[PDB]
Parts: C-alpha cells; structure tokens; sequence
C-alpha cells in the first residue's frame, strides 16, 4: 500500500510535476505497478525530463514516451553530490549514431566515429571517446549543481499497489454507487451465473461499459444492471375546463 | 581549423565587468573549446573546459558561453591581481591554440622537467618530463609536448599514450625530426629532437591532458627555455 | 558602382511594373490604320 | 449509435467518470469539452438520418392508404395499378410494419 | 520438412469476458495453412525468436548470445538470472510463447490435426529481457512463427473462442470480415481500395549554357602587382567549382566560412576575383587576422571573409634570366587599412 | 441524399405516367396533356424520358 500524501506535503522538493495523473488523488485509485527510475543530473537540464521534450538528455541518454502517465520528482542536492577536489564519478553519453526509443537504456562504451576514417577501436583525431565528466563543485552556480530526479511510472489485471482507503461490505438488490479498485458507478448489485474463467476479471458490454464485477476481497461474481429510469407525462384537459392532472 | 582572437587588448578598473571573444574558421562539431590564463613567469593555468563547465578551484566570477563558430567568456566582477593573458584552445580533427588577449588593471599530482638549456646548433635536443602520483601507463590519460615562442606563440609539437599498444601524434612542421619515448621503469617520458635550427629557440613544456574532462590540459610543467646560438 | 549588366503603323504599347525584386516587361506591335 | 459511445474523440480516455475521478477540475474541462462535442456530433447526424428515413416511410404509407381506397373499397380502371390484368377485387392482409 | 498449420495458434488476448458475440481483434497470431518446421529427436540447433514461436509437441532455453555474458532465461521452477527474476510452480500439448514491450506470454492446452483450439494466458511474466533465440533443452515436434495479422473471433455463449477468421487470407475471409458474420448471401460486395505505387523518381532542369569565364582569369598570361592588384565583377553565369577544386595542380586551397565539396549548391548575389603575386613563402600571411608587412598595407581580409583562396607556384613563368623588376611592394605607410 | 430522394418521386411519376398513358387509355384531366387524351409515345434521353 502507497501512501503519496507524505512525499507531496514534504516541501523539501523542488519540482512536483504531474502527467496524466493528478496529485492530491494519487492515494485514492488503484493501479498495476508502478516504476521508480533514478538518478543525478546538473540542475539546469531538469526540464528535458518530461513528454516531447528534445536535447542532449531527452536524445542520448533517457526519453520518455509521448503517452507518459507519472510524476515527476527532483530536488537539490549540492551538500552530498559535490566533493572538494571535483567529483568525476558522474558521467552523460554525449555522442550517438541515432536517437532513443523510449524506455531504452544503452550502456558500451565503445569509441566513436566522428569522421571518414574509421577509427578500428582505438581514440584518436576524429575518434572521440563517447562519454564526459559533469565535475561537480561546493562553489558551482545554482544552474551547475547536481540535482537529484525519481521519475514514477504508473501503467492504467489485478492490480497490486494502491492507497490506504479502507474497504467495506457489500450490498445487493439496492441501488447503489460502488468502488473496485477505483471503478465508480450506479447500479444494483444482483447475483450472476455467468462462468467467468479463473483468469476472467471483468465483463464489458458493446458501448464498453462493466456488466459484471469480482469481487477483490471474496472471489465471487456480481452482475450490474443500471437502476430505473424513464420519462414521465401528464395527461390534462383544457385549463378552460379543470385543472385536475394525471401523471404517467 | 583556426581561431581569431577578436579583441585586441582592453583596459579596465577594478569592480567592472570584462567580455571576451573567440571565433572559429568554421563549425566546431567537437564543442571541446577551453580557456587559460597565463601570468608572466608562470605556466598558462587552466579555467574552463567544454566551454562552460568550471575547473578546479576557481571562483564563480569566470562563466562562458558559445556554440558553432563563436565563443565568449566573461568576469563578473574585477580583481587587481587578473593583469594576465587569456588564450582560446580547441580540439577535433585538429589541435590548434588562439593569439590570445592581454588584459591589465590600473595539487595531488605534479610534473618536473628537467635537461640541457642550451645546445649547438644542429644537434640533438633531449628533454625529460618526470612524473610523481600516477602511472605513465594509464589507460584514460595522454601526455603532450608544447612550446611557446613570442614569434609564434603557442604551438602543438605531438603526442604519445597507450591502451593496448602505444600510440604517436605529430605536427605535421615537425613529422621528419621528432620522438618520444616512454619508460615505464622509472616512470619517464622524454622529447627528442635529432637536429636543431636558429628559431626553434623556446619555451617547452610538458602536460597532462583526461579524455573525460573535455581534453582539457590539466596539468603543466615548470617549463624550460631552448636557446640556439654560438 | 555598377552591380548588374544585361544586352539582348507600329503601335508600340508597354507595360511596366516592379515587384519582389524583378522587373517585368510586356509589349506588342500591331499593325492599324 | 450506441456503439460510438466507446471512441476517445481526442480524450485520454472515453470514460469521463474515470477523467473526473483521475483529473482535477481545470484539466478535465478540456477533454470532458471534447467529449461533448463528439458526442453531440454523433446524435446530431443520428437524428437527421432518422428524419430523412422517416420522409420516405411516410410516403409509403401514404401511397399504401390510397391503394386501399382506392382498389379494397371499389373496382379500379386505372391500368397495371392493383395487378397486371383487368382488376376485379383485392383484399387486404395485415403484417408486421405493413401490409399485403 | 514441412507441414500446414491448419487452424490452430488462436489465443484468449484479454481477460475481458465477452459471450455470444462477434469480436475483431488486432495483434500477434500464426497466420492460417502457415508452413511449420519439422524437427525429431532421432540423433537442437539454434533456432531464431524474432517475434514468437508456436511450439507444439506430441525444459527450455532462450537466449540472445549465450556466451555467459547476457545470461538467458531458464525454464524447468523457472529462473531468470542474467539474478533478475525467479518464480516456482496422443498427447498433443501445444505452447505458444511470445514477448511484446517488457511482457513475456506462456499458453498452453494438453489435449490427447484440422481442430479448432483456443489458448488461455498462464505465467506471463512482465520483466522486459532481449531474447533473439529459441533452443529446447531435454518424439517429433513443430515450430512456426507468428505474425501482425487482424483477427475476428467468435465468442459462444459460455464466453468460449470457437471460431476465428483470418481477415487477410483469401478474398471470402475479406468479405466475412467486413460484413461482420461468418455467413453472406449472394451479390456483390466492396471489400477494400487498390493504390499503384510510384516507381521512380524524375527530376529535370534545362541545359547549363553560359559558363562563368573562371578560365580566363585563372589561366592569363599577366598578373598585376600586390599594391596595385586588380579586381573582377563576375554575374549572371553558372561556375562550375568542382572541376577548379579536383584538379590537383593548385599548392594551397583554403576556405573559410563555407565548407569545399559542397559550394555546388548555394546560390550567391555577387563574387570577386581578387589576383596578385607574391613571394612563395609569405603566402601564409593573407588569412582573416594576420599581421606583417603585406596583411598590413598591401592587402587586408576582414574578420568576416566568406570564401575561399587559391595558390600555387610559377617560378617557371614569371622568373627571367636578367631578374624581374616589373613587380613592387610597398614598404613603408602612415597606417594599416 | 436530399436530392436522392427527390429523384425517387420524380422516377415514381414517370412510371406511373408510363404504365398509366402508354400501356392504356387515361381518364384523369389533365394528366397526359391538355384535352381528351388519345395515346402516347416515350422516347429515351440523358437521365430521363420524354
Ligand atoms: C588553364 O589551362 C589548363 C592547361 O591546359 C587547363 O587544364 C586542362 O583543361 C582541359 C579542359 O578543357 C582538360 O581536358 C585537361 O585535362 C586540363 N589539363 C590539366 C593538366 O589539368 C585548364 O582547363 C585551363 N583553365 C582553367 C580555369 O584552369
Ligand atoms: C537485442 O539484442 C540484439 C543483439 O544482441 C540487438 O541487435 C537488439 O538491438 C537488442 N534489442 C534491444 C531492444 O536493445
Ligand atoms: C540546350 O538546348 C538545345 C536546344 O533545345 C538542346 O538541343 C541541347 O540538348 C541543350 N543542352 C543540353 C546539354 O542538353
């Protein structure tokens, strides 16, 4: 169980971006898995995280998808990242034959070929080694201080993770609006005889819509039938002559 | 490729702030421009490489910028102490410095050179670069030659490192009569030069270039002059 | 300060005009009485 | 018409109680924006299709009504207009949505 | 050898239950009468994994390299340490195994043939591993390959997959996907749109007529001195400067600016041709931000030259016996230009 | 569509007028020409008859 209130009323973070997904309702809906990606990166290029962006970060090293549906968290951290004599133990692929797909990390470190020549595997005048140092230092400017990022990837099957919103019974042949795993709606809850599968979760209708329901805490199938409905009419003679009604 | 110096020579007071410029013949795909500052008597010390990113232990004053065929570095803010020279250096299909601009107001690792000053005229010329807190055979470094005559200011003389083998790089002005051979055993490399001629008479010094630190040269040498005469 | 050079009963009528840089000539000779 | 309630027009989803539950207010307002205007579309041609069809309908039947009256009720002379042949009688049938 | 997969390779692609109805579907599946591979185990060779394998047969192996360097993953209990992963658990028992974006799919159905056969999901393991093989690790088997085909299936009333349609095998199956039921009637019915694609391509221009006159300036008899240099308006012409640049008879060839090999396509409101001679070795003095006694009162390039520069020797044609005295420099001026 | 379905009525006219004046002898006034109706004769022509 995921309890996002503590990390968003934290204030020790400087950048809480949100695609897709609000804050604030993290903790109430239910989802699959999630996906926690880090790492440490200099304080100006922050904004290449995020959808459609384009750069030396967001083309060599880490591209997020178009469809992104996550957070995005990163604060300051000058006083543990940077050393005195020059921290050389963080590094950034400058160079690339061509872009990143999403999601895809790449990790040799094999020389480049930056010209006609080709270089056979050994550095040189147009073989350029393909990766450099950041050198963080205490007396960087705020632009050139290391700045840490956890990037969350939700993806909307049983799912697994969700809030501490707690559960409680079940009714049947009332009208009701119900909560399963974040599914909201109206209706009234009545036995079914359909045989799902054992992997069977749900069933949809044509206008894509829930027609039965499993339940998460006692396996057992549900049928949803939409409460009553309809039109009313009334039935009157000429006011000139009454004005007695018969509602239909 | 070769960088023009832009301007000339300036004269300021102390507090103000000082602009700089460099521009390149044509495109810099490399973008490995670097920028050093030379006190008389004293080898060239090292500010900033990748054009932006700072070096070890300077203030925040010094800040650069620039991309392409233009480059420019900026002070914040004076100090009466910064009467130096500041010079324009790149790297790429090929290692060429800059004029440079005069500029006047109104530590783990060491090198020690060492040999003859002066020598005959056309003879051998032997130098010797010692070095104390690395190993000379080390995979992710490269060890350089370069001297400096007021003619022609600072120039590249070649190269030698190793990663599986060991590798050579010369200039091409002095390809026919230059080498350099390294020796492990004592933890030495050493510049030779078969003959001699009148204007090879210079300031040589020897330097310590990481390739993950934007080829920037790191490290120098004391640094001896060459006279050739009678 | 030259900066271009080009050599190649009659009612002569010509129309002359100037955009975008070109310079656009129109004529015609038609004999009449 | 029932089946185009499940295309996305553009929205992050074609559930807008799941935009509402997932989304806050001013973000929302976009695609619940988007929705509606499909939706309004897809009712909107409904509806003319339905007129168009009912024109021709009502036509028939108007057509159906003086062919009774005019051959069920008494004996036609107009020619190839209640059967090839001389007419003599008729009779009506009825039948789902018509007649026969 | 060979052999037709008839009508088997359907599989259950969700965990949504539908019934009684027609359902059309697009992703992976082994297209209908698709020719299988034959192996017995009479006296296992590397076999690819490109996109999925519908290995039916009457332990397990997929690797990428398998030179202990990218370890594969390993099935029995199955344990996927490249560790990374682990997890505990007439006969004609077909599988079908796949991988799409990080999710790893198993099916199985143990039945003890032209038969219709649908698959459920069982171990599908989301960990996102490269596989590019395919080696069976211990009676003849079959392995095919799947394809992106579009599928409609039918669903029976307890929610059972009984039929499918290959929407991309013969113009029938077309027609009963389009018309949505696995019966039609007589007539005539659209089915799709043909487009003819484009071949070649052509591109024209008409003939290059008047040259720029390069050979006049270039190959003339007399040169003007440094002081006194000349200078050229040259317009309204095409200049052809490959052939000037690939004929391997000029010394020095300098561009700065503008990039050589490549000038043919630029177009430009003017040039010059400025001509002089020199002494051979100050050649080096005329670039943009020399000094010297020529770069300094002789002729001056700008910061900003744009362009490139030509020379070559001529001591065979401009040097005579009694020394020539036709050629001057100035030497001294009140100020550089 | 619209004019689709006006040229159904207009089709519906003619064959009514076809079988009703060529195949047969008319009494309606004024539906096959001005006076005491005789006969008729088609003729083809682009897009409809005469
Ligand atoms: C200048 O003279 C040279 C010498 O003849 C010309 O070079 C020849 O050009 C012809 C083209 O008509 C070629 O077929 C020959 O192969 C060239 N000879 C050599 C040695 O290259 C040149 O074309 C003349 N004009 C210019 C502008 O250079
Ligand atoms: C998987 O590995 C092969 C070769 O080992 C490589 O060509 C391919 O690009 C890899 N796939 C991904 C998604 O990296
Ligand atoms: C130039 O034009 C003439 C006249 O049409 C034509 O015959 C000739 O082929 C053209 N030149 C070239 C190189 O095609």
């Amino acid at each position: 169980v995921a309890d996002y209130s503590v990390l968003y009323n934290s204030a020790s973070f400087s950048t809480f971006k949100c695609y897709g997904v609000s804050p604030t309702k993290l903790n109430d809906l239910c989802f699959t898995n999630v996906y926690a990606d880090s790492f440490v990166i200099r304080g100006d290029e922050v904004r290449q995280i995020a959808p459609g962006q384009t750069g030396k970060i967001a083309d060599y090293n880490y591209k997020l998808p178009d469809d992104f549906t996550g957070c995005v968290i990163a604060w300051n951290s000058n006083n543990l990242d940077s050393k005195v004599g020059g921290n050389y133990n963080y590094l950034y692929r400058l160079f690339r034959k061509s872009n990143l797909k999403p999601f895809e990390r790449d990790i040799s470190t094999e020389i480049y070929q930056a010209g006609s020549t080709p270089c056979n595997g050994v550095e040189g005048f147009n073989c350029y080694f393909p990766l450099q140092s950041y050198g963080f230092q205490p007396t960087n400017g705020v632009g050139y201080q290391p700045y840490r990022v956890v990037v969350l990837s939700f993806e909307l099957a049983p799912a697994t993770v969700c809030g501490p919103k707690k559960s409680t019974n079940l009714v049947k042949n009332k009208c009701v609006n119900f909560n399963f795993n974040g599914l909201t709606g109206t209706g009234v809850l009545t036995e079914s005889n359909k045989k799902f599968l054992p992997f069977q979760q749900f069933g949809r209708d044509i206008a894509d819509t829930t027609d039965a329901v499993r339940d998460p805490q006692t396996l057992e199938i549900l049928d949803i039938t939409p409460c009553s409905f309809g039109g009313v009419s009334v039935i009157t003679p000429g006011t000139n002559t009454s004005n007695q009604v018969a509602v239909l | 490729i070769v960088l023009t110096q832009s301007p000339g020579t300036l004269s300021l007071s102390p507090g103000e702030r000082a602009t700089l410029s460099c521009r390149a013949s044509q495109s810099v795909s490399s973008t490995f421009l670097a920028w050093y500052q030379q006190k008389p008597g004293q080898a060239p010390r090292l500010l900033i490489y990748g054009a932006s990113y700072m070096a070890t232990g300077i203030p925040d004053r010094f800040s650069g910028s620039g991309s392409g065929t233009d480059f420019t570095l900026t002070i914040s803010r004076l100090e009466p102490e910064d009467f130096a020279v500041y010079y324009c250096q790149q790297y790429g299909s090929s290692l060429t410095f800059g004029g440079g601009t005069k500029l006047e107001i109104k530590s783990q690792v060491q090198l020690q050179q060492s040999g003859p000053g002066l020598v005959k005229p056309s003879q051998t010329l032997s130098l010797t670069c010692s070095i104390s807190g690395d190993s000379v055979s080390s995979n992710s470094a490269a060890w350089n030659w370069i001297r400096q005559s007021p003619s022609r200011g600072l120039e590249w003389l070649g190269r030698t490192y190793y990663r599986s083998k060991w590798y050579n790089d010369y200039a091409g002005t002095v390809k026919s009569r230059i080498a350099i051979n390294p020796d492990t055993s004592k933890n030495q490399f050493s510049l030779h030069l078969n003959s001699v001629t009148p204007e090879d008479t210079a300031v040589y010094f020897c330097a310590r270039v990481i390739s993950v630190a934007g080829y920037a040269f790191d490290i120098w040498g004391q640094g001896t002059m060459v006279t050739v005469s009678s | 300060n030259c900066t271009f050079e080009y050599v190649s009963k009659n009612l002569r009528e010509f129309v002359f005009k100037n955009i975008d840089g070109y310079f656009k000539i129109y004529s015609k000779h038609t004999p009449i009485n | 018409l029932v089946k185009q309630l499940s295309s996305n027009f553009g929205a992050i989803s074609s559930v807008l109680n799941d935009i509402l539950s997932r989304l806050d207010p001013p973000e929302a307002e976009v695609q619940i924006d988007r929705l509606i205007t499909g939706r309004l579309q897809s009712l909107q041609t409904y509806v003319t299709q339905q007129l168009i069809r009912a024109a021709e309908i009502r036509a028939s039947a108007n057509l159906a009504a003086t062919k009774m009256s005019e051959c069920v009720l008494g004996q036609s002379k107009r020619v190839d207009f209640c059967g090839k042949g001389y007419h003599l009688m008729s009779f009506p049938q009825s039948a789902p949505h018509g007649v026969v | 050898a060979y052999t037709n997969s008839f009508t088997r390779g359907v599989y259950y692609p969700d965990k949504v239950f539908r019934s009684s109805v027609l359902h059309s579907t697009q992703d992976l599946f082994l297209p209908f009468f698709s020719n299988v591979t034959w192996f017995h185990a009479i006296h296992n060779p590397v076999l690819p994994f490109n996109d999925g394998v519908y290995f039916a047969s009457t332990g397990w192996i997929f690797g990428t390299t398998l030179d202990s360097k990218t370890q594969s993953l390993l099935i029995v209990v199955i344990k996927v340490c490249e560790c990374t992963f682990e997890y505990v658990s007439k006969n004609l028992r077909e599988f079908v195994f796949k991988n799409i974006d990080g999710y790893f799919k198993i099916y199985s159905k143990h039945t003890p043939p032209q038969g219709f056969s649908a698959l459920e999901p069982l171990v599908d393991l989301p960990i996102g591993i490269n596989i590019t093989r395919f080696q069976t690790l211990l009676a003849a088997y079959y392995v095919g390959y799947l394809q992106p085909r579009t599928f409609l299936l039918k669903y029976n009333e307890n929610g059972t997959i009984t039929d499918a349609v290959d929407c991309a095998l013969d113009p029938l199956s077309e027609t009963k996907c389009t018309l949505k039921s696995f019966t039609v009637e007589k007539g005539i019915y659209q089915t799709s749109n043909f487009r003819v694609q484009p071949t070649e391509s052509i591109v024209r221009f008409p003939n290059i007529t008047n040259l720029c006159p390069f050979g006049e300036v270039f190959n003339a008899t007399r040169f003007a001195s440094v002081y006194a240099w000349n200078r050229k308006r040259i317009s309204n012409c095409v200049a052809d400067y490959s052939v000037l640049y690939n004929s391997a008879s000029f010394s020095t060839f300098k561009c700065y600016g503008v990039s050589p090999t490549k000038l043919n396509d630029l177009c430009f409101t003017n040039v010059y041709a400025d001509s002089f001679v020199i002494r051979g070795d100050e050649v080096r003095q005329i670039a943009p931000g020399q000094t010297g006694k020529i770069a300094d009162y002789n002729y001056k390039l700008p910061d900003d030259f744009t362009g490139c520069v030509i020379a070559w020797n001529s001591n065979n044609l401009d040097s005579k016996v009694g020394g020539n005295y036709n050629y001057l420099y100035r030497l001294f001026r009140k100020s550089n230009l």
